[PDB]
């Protein structure tokens, strides 16, 4: 599709009317600061036109809710402990220039540590196992 | 009024009318037959007809029905009218920014006259554009 | 919207005078004489 960069076929133009549902789609199932990556499931027209999730995602209320609670207790940590803490300039990107990244990405350095609070044993024991996880765990069983 | 103008059939009848009035000025009213605004231009312009006469004359388009004129104004295709002189489409500057055709309904009858008779001045003139007597700024 | 852009190629005191044209139309269908 970038290759071709204008064909202006029929099928393509139907597909793009379902833009903003996409993208509200795709806001939707964001990862959260406990989870790597969102291995996500999609829908795409042949193209490589309207690329959108179509997974929904839904979560165990409460094991929701212990999840946050997790991850605002590290956020606390961190805020705790560095002094000079980094603003992530906006907007992050050069504006003029069109920084993409696909093959980087892939053959990307290991998703280094996400949010997540370390877990004693004998206080919260039988969550650690299956807690930060992407669906999250507690899924199979 | 639908008995008092004459209505037209298709785009070359139209293109035709357009042409063929050599020393009056021509208002088509291109709309859909059963809107409200449409309908209240046309009982507007039925009463400015007969007025009008030795100087301008009205017409009608079906807009659904003949199609051929969607280069006149985008598809944008509201319930307009628009001006014609010697087969020179005749601009006339109001407030609302669309110069080309008045895509808006005027109530006063004198005041439609007026604005017709400006454009026919200018036309008279060789003029393109008219400011119109009247403002609007109302009625986009 | 966006369906619209696509497709740009395809698709109070009135009232009174409303009354008077719907009844002329009807009055013109009874009668579709010579």
């Amino acid at each position: 599709h970038s290759d071709m960069a204008n064909t202006d076929k029929k099928a393509f133009l139907g597909a793009l009317k379902y833009l903003p549902h996409a993208i509200l789609k795709l806001l939707e199932n964001m990862p959260h600061p406990w989870e790597q990556a969102k291995e996500v499931k999609v829908l795409y027209h042949t193209s490589g036109a309207i690329t959108f999730v179509n997974e929904t995602p839904r979560v165990i209320e409460p094991v929701y809710t212990a999840q946050w609670s997790a991850t605002w207790i590290a956020m606390r940590r961190e805020k705790r402990d560095r002094t000079h803490f980094k603003r992530m300039r906006f907007p992050p990107f050069d504006d003029d220039e069109p920084p993409l990244s696909y093959e980087q990405h892939i053959e990307n350095i290991e998703p280094l540590d996400p949010i997540n609070l370390p877990l004693d044993s004998q206080d919260d024991e039988y969550v650690k196992d299956w807690l930060y996880d992407s669906r999250p765990l507690e899924e199979d069983s | 009024a639908s008995v008092l103008l004459p209505q037209l059939r298709t785009g070359w009848h139209v293109d035709q009318a357009i042409v063929t009035e050599t020393k009056r000025l021509v208002v088509i009213r291109f709309g859909r037959k059963n809107d409200r605004q449409c309908m209240i231009m046309d009982e507007l312009l039925s009463s400015i007809a007969e007025r009008v006469r030795n100087f301008a004359v009205i017409y009608l388009c079906d807009i659904d029905e003949v199609s051929d004129f969607d280069e006149m104004y985008e598809l944008t295709d509201p319930m307009t009218v628009m001006f014609f002189y010697h087969n020179k489409h005749m601009m006339c500057d109001f407030g609302t920014g669309n110069n080309n055709k008045l895509n808006f309904i005027v109530d006063d009858k004198q005041e439609m006259i007026d604005i017709l008779e400006t454009i026919f001045r200018g036309a008279r003139k060789n003029k393109g554009l008219v400011v119109s007597p009247y403002d609007y700024n109302h009625k986009r | 919207y966006i369906g619209n852009l696509i497709t740009r190629q395809f698709e109070d005191a009135y009232y009174d005078l409303e009354l008077r044209n719907s009844v002329m139309d009807d009055i013109l269908e009874m009668m579709p004489e010579s």
